[PDB]
């Protein structure tokens, strides 16, 4: 939404990546393959997994204050009609489905900054050492083993090495 | 109007099994508390137990609990009771009575409106045994003598009862049908008397008819002076 | 060629949609719901303990005991109760119930009552307690009345005025029920009481009630015109209930002495006994689910989740599936 | 259980005179609604019971005017106005507050007259039974006032024990009287034996011990 990456520059996801949510594709001498971010999946499954339970006892808490605002009013009126009932119960139910709504907003938006964040990480160890292609992609000036591959993801890229060619 | 009829009389020995009945009827069987009244010879009333027969809830005395089994059937208006190894202690009368008319647990079990005729449970080792009947002769009397004395003697015979009666039934007036006596034996006896003017002692004949239903037995002894 | 690296994130078989501010059916990779949508279908006990289920009784008839009631002669301890849209068995003898609804209130409080004999029928002898019976109401075949209360008449033309009282000597609450006889006529009146104009007085320490029978042409329901109202009260412990009148009383019998109180409820079900158990119960039948909500019934008893008015409520925990 | 006392244990009453019997019981028989749950039955002799009082006071639909309950609480009595021949037999109150229910000891209640004494007759055995190889020998009380009295046997001058059984009547409906038998066993090798039996009679209204005797074979 708001840092679109998913219907933003990438055409799709990989179902070929199934160790993780965000990840890499690399291709070299030795040979192709995926592979997933160890560190932003593992935090992004421990950030949502408690947001479900917030979210969760967000709509608890004011499910206590629509019923509260209805038990003041019960005791006020004497004849009150049944139908006063259904009318808290659409007032939450507008409120529930509501937050629901809103909540998967953030969920997606959340994801396409991840998505992002993880493009920024890795273009900053690289700087000037690799082509830009536009489209989730970086092209080595200089040649890149699988050795080469574990120092990019990990987070330990060195750049005095690489002037270019190397 | 209310009738409660019972299913009398019983003869056993220690050891057997028993179940007397009893049917009400003239109102709602099932509505009414309904149990039973033991009285032992010569002594008081003992309230065994009752029982409500729509729920079938028994109110057992600690005394007779888990020693009689009462029971209650809606069907055909019957109210029991049981027993598994009878003893000479159960040889008593025992009373079918209705009571409360209360479907709560906790109320006013009176009054016992209605009550049985009773029905006899002789429970003994002896088996049954008809009477032999003696003649308990007039004479003789200082003079003349205004007034007679005479009887029989109705001996050894088990169980009760036996009915005594004097010309077949023509002889009332003056008449004293003693109650038995439970022998060291086992077995009953008593003796019938009646008082008669002296006079008569030539003319009259005087026979009394004994009856031991349990027994099929039927003996007339005559009584004569000399 | 040259070697690359790419970046991209997860995709797999799924077909989990879900809700947003402005896509509506989005599939993406994992999901949650949050909404429990499907129960048994039956009437369960709560915790091991077994509902009052009435049939084709009202509570009405319940307690003032119905002869078509006669299962509900001193039931055990209950979880809640269960109650029919339009019970066939509600009042045989056409009348009113005041305060009903205040009483079935008051039901939610209670868990088990225990039915005791405060006014034995036999005391009752300057009046005939036996007559007072009546059609489309009947017991055994035979023309009858309410079990728990007793429609006293006139005995050789005479209906002596009645001073009884009650006084609770138990430790508990005790609910009394009585009534009054609204009258078809003037001819009745004498017919039934002997007195053209009676009244019925009822007091404790809270109440104070003074009632007079009402005459009028009334309509013939179930061929009766003539009309029957009750009324109840709590009279708590040490405190006496004092009876009074010279007509038109139908006294009580039995009173409900309130002997354990907690949760209840009573739930308008059609639904009959499904010999389960479950932590959660509705009137359209248990709930055995670890959702937050459900959408099956507004009115539940025991451990349940929320009630929403909602057909759906899925939240999404992955990212967009594509393709 | 709730247990019952009744007094007094006998009750002899004349015709004209009145009669009261109290009944105490252990617990408070007082219910909340103002009745006391104790009922009185009578048992006529050879009858079953029957309802006499309930509930304290009222009266069982074939009971008389005479008699009435009263009292309240743990203490009762139940009083007769005129007492007949028709009333005799043991009276019984019972608890029916509480489950066991419990009767009370009972009253029985005798006519009271004029003292009078026995017509005393004896009877040797007959024929007939010594064949059989025993002998009983009968003596007889016959209508007689008060119920105690004494009968002894003496054979040959010698006090006879644990060789004889008493039976007494029920009082008569006429003349409020009391026949009582006495019957010595003996076996037929020991009635042989003696010549003299007599069953020597004491009883109120006789101013020294009545005996009637007879010789065995006349
Ligand atoms: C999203 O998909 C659901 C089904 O998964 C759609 O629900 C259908 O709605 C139509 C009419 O709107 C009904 O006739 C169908 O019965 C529904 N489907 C089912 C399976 O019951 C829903 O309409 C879709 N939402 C949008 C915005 O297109
Ligand atoms: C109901 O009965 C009680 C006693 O049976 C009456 O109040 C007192 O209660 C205590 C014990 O709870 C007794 O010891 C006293 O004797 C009672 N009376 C008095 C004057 O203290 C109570 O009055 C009755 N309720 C009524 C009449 O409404």
């Amino acid at each position: 939404g708001l840092f679109g990456a998913i219907a933003g520059f990438i055409e799709g996801g990989w179902q070929g990546m199934v160790d993780g949510w965000y990840g890499y594709h690399h291709s070299n001498e030795q040979g192709s393959g995926y592979a997933a971010d160890k560190e932003s999946t593992q935090k992004a499954i421990d950030g949502v997994t408690n947001k479900v339970n917030s979210i969760i006892d967000k709509m608890n808490t004011q499910f206590e204050a629509v019923g509260r605002e209805f038990n003041n009013l019960e005791r006020r009126i004497e004849n009150l009609n049944k139908k006063m009932e259904d009318g808290f119960l659409d007032v939450w139910t507008y409120n529930a489905e509501l937050l629901v709504l809103m909540e998967n907003e953030r969920t997606l938006d959340f994801h396409d900054s991840n998505v992002k964040n993880l493009y920024d990480k890795v273009r900053l160890q690289l700087r000037d050492n690799a082509k830009e292609l536009g489209n989730g992609c970086f092209e080595f000036y200089h040649k890149c083993d699988n050795e080469c591959m574990e120092s990019v993801r990990n987070g330990t890229y060195d750049y005095p090495q690489y002037s270019e060619e190397a | 109007e209310v009738q409660l009829v019972q299913s009398g009389a019983e003869v056993k020995k220690p050891g057997e099994s028993l179940k007397i009945s009893c049917k009400g009827s003239g109102y709602s069987f099932s509505d009414y508390w309904i149990g039973w009244v033991r009285q032992m010879p010569g002594e008081g009333l003992e309230w065994m137990g009752i029982i409500y027969p729509a729920s079938s809830e028994i109110r057992y005395s600690p005394s007779f609990q888990g020693l009689v089994t009462i029971s209650r059937d809606k069907s055909i208006n019957t109210a029991s009771l049981q027993w598994s190894s009878l003893k000479a202690s159960d040889t008593a009368i025992y009373y079918c009575a209705r009571h409360a008319s209360c479907s709560a647990r906790s109320c006013y079990w009176g009054p016992v409106d209605y009550w049985g005729q009773g029905t006899l449970v002789t429970v003994s080792s002896a088996s049954t045994k008809g009477p032999s009947v003696f003649p308990l002769a007039p004479s003789s009397k200082s003079t003349s003598g205004g007034t007679a004395a005479l009887g029989c003697l109705v001996k050894d015979y088990f169980p009760e009862p036996v009915t005594v009666s004097w010309n077949s039934g023509a002889l009332t007036s003056g008449v004293h049908t003693f109650p038995a006596v439970l022998q060291s034996s086992g077995l009953y006896s008593l003796s019938s008397v009646v008082t008669v003017p002296s006079s008569s002692l030539g003319t009259q004949t005087y026979i009394c008819n004994v009856n031991h239903k349990p027994s099929n037995t039927k003996v007339d002894k005559r009584v004569e002076p000399k | 060629d040259p070697d690359q690296i790419c970046i991209g994130y997860h995709a797999n078989n799924s077909t989990e949609q879900v809700d947003t501010i402005m896509e509506k059916n989005v599939t993406v990779t994992h999901a949650q719901d949050i909404l429990e949508k499907t129960h048994n279908g039956k009437l369960c006990d709560l915790d091991g303990v077994k509902p009052l289920i009435l049939r084709d009784c009202s509570v009405a008839g319940w307690l003032l005991g119905n002869p078509m009631c006669d299962e509900f002669i001193n039931v055990p301890e209950w979880s809640y109760i269960v109650e029919k849209a339009n019970p066939v068995n509600d009042l045989c003898y056409p009348g009113d119930f005041n305060d009903y609804e205040e009483l079935k209130h008051l039901l939610s409080r209670i868990n088990h009552f225990e039915k005791i004999q405060i006014i034995p029928k036999s005391s009752w002898s300057s009046h005939e307690a036996s007559l007072g019976v009546s059609s489309a109401c009947p017991y055994q075949g035979k023309s009858s009345f309410f079990r728990n209360v007793v429609w006293l008449i006139k005995k050789d033309s005479t209906y002596p005025t009645i001073k009884r009282s009650y006084n609770n000597t138990n430790q508990e609450d005790l609910l009394v029920l009585w009534g009054i006889h609204h009258p078809n006529d003037a001819a009745e009146q004498t017919k039934l009481y002997q007195n053209p104009t009676t009244y019925i007085s009822v007091g404790t320490s809270t109440l104070n009630q003074r009632l007079v029978p009402r005459i009028a042409t009334r309509s013939k329901v179930k061929g009766l015109s003539g009309r029957m109202e009750f009324f109840w009260t709590i009279l708590k412990p040490n405190d006496a209930i004092n009876f009074e009148s010279n007509g038109n009383f139908i006294a009580p019998e039995y009173a409900y002495k309130i002997v354990k109180k907690g949760d209840s409820t009573i739930m308008k079900s059609e639904l009959e006994y499904g010999n389960c158990n479950t932590k959660c119960q509705t009137p359209m039948g248990a709930i055995n689910s670890s959702m937050p909500f459900h959408n099956i019934h507004p009115l539940t008893i025991g451990e349940c989740p929320k009630y929403v008015k909602s057909n759906r409520l899925v939240l999404a925990i992955g990212l967009r599936n594509s393709p | 259980d709730i247990v019952m006392t009744q007094s007094p244990l006998s009750l002899p009453v004349s015709p004209g005179e009145p009669a009261s019997i109290s009944c105490r019981s252990s617990q408070s028989l007082l219910h909340g609604n103002g009745y006391n749950y104790l009922d009185w039955y009578l048992q006529k002799p050879g009858q079953s019971p029957r309802l006499l009082i309930y509930l304290g006071s009222n009266r069982a639909s074939g009971v008389p005017d005479r008699f009435s309950g009263s009292g309240s609480g743990t203490d009762f009595t139940l009083k007769i106005s005129r007492v007949e021949a028709e009333d005799v037999g043991v009276y019984y109150c019972m608890q029916a507050l509480q489950t066991p229910l419990t009767f009370g000891g009972g009253t029985k209640v005798e006519i009271k007259r004029t003292v009078a004494a026995p017509s005393v007759f004896i009877f040797p055995p007959s024929d007939e039974q010594l064949k059989s190889g025993t002998a009983s020998v009968v003596c007889l009380l016959n209508n007689f006032y008060p119920r105690e009295a004494k009968v002894q046997w003496k054979v040959d001058n010698a006090l006879q024990s644990g060789n004889s059984q008493e039976s007494v009547t029920e009082q008569d409906s006429k003349d409020s009287t009391y026949s009582l038998s006495s019957t010595l066993t003996l076996s037929k090798a020991d009635y042989e034996k003696h010549k003299v039996y007599a069953c020597e009679v004491t009883h109120q209204g006789l101013s020294s011990p009545v005996t009637k005797s007879f010789n065995r074979g006349e």
